[PDB]
RNA sequence: UCCGCUGGUUCCUUCCGAAACAUGUCGCAGCAUGACCUGACUUGAGAUCGUCGGUGGAGUAGAGCACUGAUUGGCGAUUCCGGGGAUCCCUCGCUCGCUUGUCAAACUCCAAACCCCCCGUCAUCCUAGAAAGUCGGAGUCCGGACUGCUGGGGUAAGCUUGUAGUCCGUAAGGGAGACAACCCAGCCCGUGGUUAAGGUCCCCAAGUGUCGACUAAGUGUUAAUACUAAAGGGCGUCCCAAGCCCCAGACAGCUGGAAGGUUAGCUUAGAAGCAGCUACCCUUCAAAGAGUGCGUAACAGCUCACCAGUCGAGGUUUGGGGCCCCGAAAAUUGACGGGGCUCAAGUCGACCACCGAUACCACGGAGUACCGCAAGGUAAUCUCGUAGGAAGGCGUUG
RNA sequence: GCAGCUUGCUACCUCGAUGUCGGUUCUUUCCAUCCUGGCCGUGCAGCAGCGGCCAAGGGUGAGGUUGUUCGCCUAUUAAA
């Protein structure tokens, strides 16, 4: 039978690029956030924690607010409103 | 009457060439047979019988 | 079984030798033919199929026997050098219960084509040339698919 | 008695109108919860079925070998890990590099078109009430088909199991010979008009229509389609292109020539050009040969190849196309819908006129939705319908 | 490639019933020809063979074992 955990069909999902392995840069974990700011997720596989379930890949949701060090986000699944904890290493701002 | 046509077809999966002499009243009679006459020989259409020139001879 | 079993390509590709098991050899030995340390032939002519289809692996084994065999016959065993192109990499599986748990078993190999994709080549001199053409012709008489005939090399030469 | 299993369940109109799917189940002919339908109420301003531009997600098609597995020969060496036959006398496969020829659903240095989230814009809906919320009533969890995905499996199947769209179920009317789901069209009643699909020799309303060619087989006269035969061949016929010889003369014939030497090497006697080595058997003349065949123990001439005189205009080799022919045999008598049809009533490329629906236009009428104190006003954006929800009426006895 | 005459595959119709195998009787259809009619080739002297083409008008039987179809065997026969 076919697995439903967490991980599921992830193979090339949580994988990175040939010239991304490694360190990640730093200065992508220390960006910081305001309140109804139209962020983008972008998982990166490198961390291995505060990380989002993988089906919120490709999705942006707005700041609603804090939690220590992870922001909480308001994403749009099907016709429903999905809560998901990310720290801001997943995280990228919307270019305007 | 007598005219020359010259252009390209599509014989199959190929480009050819041809210069037949049509007998016509006129110009544009001679291009309309010209089409009527590969259509007929060939079954090809009019998008497959690309005349270049129907010069007059 | 027939020749018409397993020809047509309706289904994915299946030739990961590392998952299957069981596949059985090959009976083509040898894939060049004739004088390989030769490379001064003007003539390049070759066989080529009008049609996607599955040939099996015993199929071009016969039509390169064929051709070798009229090739040396007619043209001598220094005139010419026959090459032989595509490998079967595919897999043939045939059932073998009904419906239940109907997923095959390993029995042969194949090898899938394109259309206007060249099988053969022949390179001769100008005085072989219609021998040539009367062997690539018997070659393409065992083919699954039609077939024909296109001088690649030296057209200006031959015609 | 009980059953999740079979049969039956009585009047009219009006408004709206599905699911044959997911999870749990001693669950698989049942049931619960959710999706989908309907009625009422609260609140009070936005919503996104669609277009364009941008910030982002790609790892599928295609393509390729840069990783992982395979894969074809040539070349140069592994002085190994290796098999062939006391200096391992030396052969040398597996292997490592440069070049050639193939691959991948569980490969990727690459990489689309669809598609998804968000921002802005247009556009449509909306105070005659958007989005959201609360409560009442259900049906449904046997589905099927067509067009795409080379979908997966299978030899294949009007097979089985998926997915996107649209349909039948529950869909009239027009056309396909008849046709659940194919084409036009989604339908209140009556009258007039013009068209769609499709057709116009007769059956049958409207063309024995126009222009240019093809087919000689009654081939064909069959959009899709579960209803339509293949490889292979044709000096059958209609076209295009490419080479070669050519009126001081090309091809088919009329002619003879093919004489020098040889009776080639040959043992059987003899395979004397035609069992079996060779070579152009003539310095030389069109011709003259080691040469096919009637003949042929051997031959021999007759003469093959091969040229020469002769007529008197085109001849010849290949490749790519259209239609047709052979390949092609089944059981009651018979299926282009039938009659029949041949410069067509068939096929190919174009064109003109007309016929033909409840579609579209106009007029009159009914009902409905919403608003308005009423009179009445708006409706291209209202009129199909099974399970089912809701509203108003008719009838029988008291 | 053709046929659907063997066995498979599927589950479209029939479970408020479409009466199974073999033989017997009687009628008919197909041709993919066993004999009878006509032709062609031969490594066809004659006789008799071998191979193929047209042709479905007529014929294609009697018996022993076995429930058998199928199949084996016997003596005839133009062929059984
Ligand atoms: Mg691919
Ligand atoms: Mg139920
Ligand atoms: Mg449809
Ligand atoms: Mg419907
Ligand atoms: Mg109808
Ligand atoms: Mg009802």
């Amino acid at each position: 039978t076919n697995s439903h955990g967490e991980k599921r069909c992830t193979r090339y999902k949580l994988q990175k690029t040939v010239r991304e392995r490694g360190i990640s840069p730093v200065s992508r974990a220390i960006q910081e956030f305001e309140e109804g700011q139209m962020v983008h997720i972008d998982i990166d596989p490198s961390v291995q924690k505060g990380m989002p379930n993988p089906k919120f890949q490709g999705s942006t949701g707005k700041v609603i607010g804090q939690r220590g060090r992870s922001y909480v986000l308001e994403v749009r699944s099907g016709n429903a409103m999905k809560e998901v904890f990310s720290l801001p290493q997943h995280l990228k701002p919307q270019k305007y | 009457k007598s005219f020359i046509v010259k252009g390209k077809f599509k014989a199959g999966s190929t480009w050819e060439k041809f210069t037949k002499k049509i007998e016509s009243q006129n110009e544009k009679n001679a291009t309309d047979k010209t089409y009527s006459i590969f259509g007929s020989k060939h079954g090809v259409k009019r998008s497959q019988v690309q005349i270049e020139s129907v010069a007059e001879e | 079984k027939p020749g018409s079993m397993y020809r047509n390509v309706r289904q994915r590709s299946f030739t990961r030798r590392k998952y299957m098991g069981g596949v059985p050899g090959s009976q083509v030995i040898h894939y060049d033919m004739g004088d390989k340390a030769n490379t001064s032939f003007p003539v390049k002519i070759s066989l080529i199929v009008e049609e996607k289809c599955q040939i099996r692996h015993t199929a071009l084994e016969a039509a390169r026997i064929t051709a070798n065999r009229h090739l040396v016959a007619d043209t001598g065993k220094m005139g010419f050098y026959m090459k032989l192109r595509v490998y079967p990499h595919e897999v043939i599986r045939e059932n073998k219960s009904g419906m239940r748990r109907a997923f095959g078993k390993n029995v042969g190999t194949a090898a899938r084509v394109k259309p206007m994709q060249k099988i053969f080549t022949v390179a001769v001199e100008k005085q072989n040339f219609k021998a040539a053409k009367e062997a690539l012709w018997h070659a393409g008489q065992k083919l699954p698919t039609p077939c024909r005939i296109v001088v690649d090399e030296g057209a200006e030469l031959v015609q």
